[PDB]
RNA sequence: UUGUA
RNA sequence: UUGUA
């Protein structure tokens, strides 16, 4: 079970993100992996998240995007090669 | 008139360092030292595992400088035909950074017969944000738990000394212009040493 | 149980430096400063010339760093949206390096209404009267034209910076410079590595 | 009025190179412009060099080889884009 | 070949 | 993407 989170600052961190979901109250995070410029390791502004529950996935899908991380709305979509492209189009 | 003695400077402001000819240093062999990991994917797996029991990897490397033709050369270990590393390795948990490099250097170049290393300069820090090759001289904003941290120490040599080398490794003296803007050749770290050493004031004995 | 007291570490081994939020620092405009040299072939002509009577040109630059989002930022000077230089300049023959820098800095970033510098971070020498600069003197060169020397300028908790009209004072985060010589020159872009050794504090 | 000088080590300074020249009777040196990698600044083994006197040129040609700068015999030659093509091919060593 | 408001 | 002895 996995997702895509995006539209967050390049200083939005795995740690202080987990706090966000912990606020919705999930705690399911298995692992998170940010996408970033290899050139300088700078975050692109979106991460592939890993989760273990399905009901929470709903909550994330459902509710997260109506919250502010650093002034941003977590554009959460599921893992798909056609979503991804918009997330990097974002970079540009 | 009589010469005035330019006093020593604050070390932070001027670091003078002594370099001796490659000749002053003699190098014999020793039973070969195959690395702990093996394949590329092999060592990352090990990393993942370990990070969970111990945590972030602590690596230390020593930059031994000699010179030739009034031009500093860094001793680089070399496996096979195109891989170089700095003498150094993984610290055991809790280990004092320096004590650990000493243990490692001795492990990796020790003379059969109790030598001593002079390490009192950290010359660089490199971090691996995730579990892949990417390393940067800094910790990115988003990263809160780096997978591996590498600390670099200039290692001063004495006027002369003898070293031993694993029968598998070859030992080369890379001159700086051989390394500079040569990331493809030696990687980022090694290839930026000319920069990271430029700050030192070298003496060619 | 009883802990022993941590021994002191030589500054050469762990240099601890204090950083502050970029927002503690602000600029005001000032009388614009042009350059001793104008066109490209000028500086070199002057260089060649000057060297002949002055000898080698000694140049310095100061590396004022700020911090935001746990990321060291370097203060650079821009004009056209493509040129960024460090604060500093040429020394006057016989001039002390550090005092020298102080002078040029205040000269270029004043407080009509101070500078702390205890670290040398780099050195680059210009082998001929051409563009190329290298962080070392190649073996066939015995007398190099210019000698740049870079320092870490520690900053006060907060301050004001007068800024010649013709300049915008930007604050590059490290990753912006990293591996980015086509953007910021070989000196500037290698500041990250050059800075990695410092144990920064983000106040 | 210039020559090329090659089979020089990468550590042949401009100073020691000139040390040899005056030591041939030639006291009218010009430029002594070294060729060198622009990436690392390493000497390219050879250096353009001009001369006011135009017979001293012969001097070099004849006398400089059979002299040893850092245990290598120089190679005084006239200037030529074929020598260029020559030295350059050597740099790859 | 970070350069010309 | 300095990595396979």
């Amino acid at each position: 079970i996995a997702l895509y989170i995006g539209n967050l600052t390049w200083w939005t961190t795995d740690e202080d993100l987990t706090e966000a979901v912990h606020s919705l109250g999930v705690n399911d995070i298995l692992e998170i992996k940010f996408f970033e410029n290899r050139a300088n390791g700078q975050s692109k502004g979106f991460a592939l998240v890993g989760v273990g529950s399905e009901a929470s996935s709903k909550k994330l899908m459902d509710l997260l995007p109506k919250r502010e991380l650093h002034g941003q709305n977590p554009v959460v979509t599921p893992v798909n090669k056609q979503f991804l492209s918009q997330f990097e189009m974002q970079s540009r | 008139g009589n010469k005035y003695i330019q006093q020593t400077k604050p070390l932070t402001l001027e670091r003078t360092i002594n370099l001796y000819p490659l000749t002053n240093y003699t190098f014999g062999t020793k039973e070969p030292l195959y690395e702990k990991d093996s394949s590329v994917a092999a060592r990352f797996q090990r990393m993942r595992e370990e990070f969970d029991k111990i945590g972030m990897r602590r690596t230390v490397e020593g930059v031994l400088i000699v010179h030739e033709h009034r031009l500093p050369h860094v001793l680089l270990l070399q496996l096979g035909t195109t891989f170089f590393k700095l003498p150094g390795g993984e610290l055991n948990p809790g280990e004092d950074e320096v004590e650990g490099l000493k243990r490692l250097m001795t492990e990796i170049l020790g003379r059969q017969d109790l030598q001593d290393w002079v390490i009192d300069d950290c010359i660089g820090n490199w971090w691996r944000p995730n579990f892949e090759p990417p390393q940067y001289p800094y910790i990115p904003a988003h990263i809160t738990k780096p997978k591996e941290h590498k600390k670099l120490f200039l290692v001063q040599l004495q006027e002369k000394a003898l070293f031993a080398v694993p029968k598998n490794y070859k030992l080369v003296a890379a001159p700086l212009f051989e390394l500079y803007d040569n990331a493809p050749g030696y990687g980022p770290i090694i290839s930026s040493l000319p920069q990271l050493l430029s700050r030192f004031n070298f003496i060619y004995n």
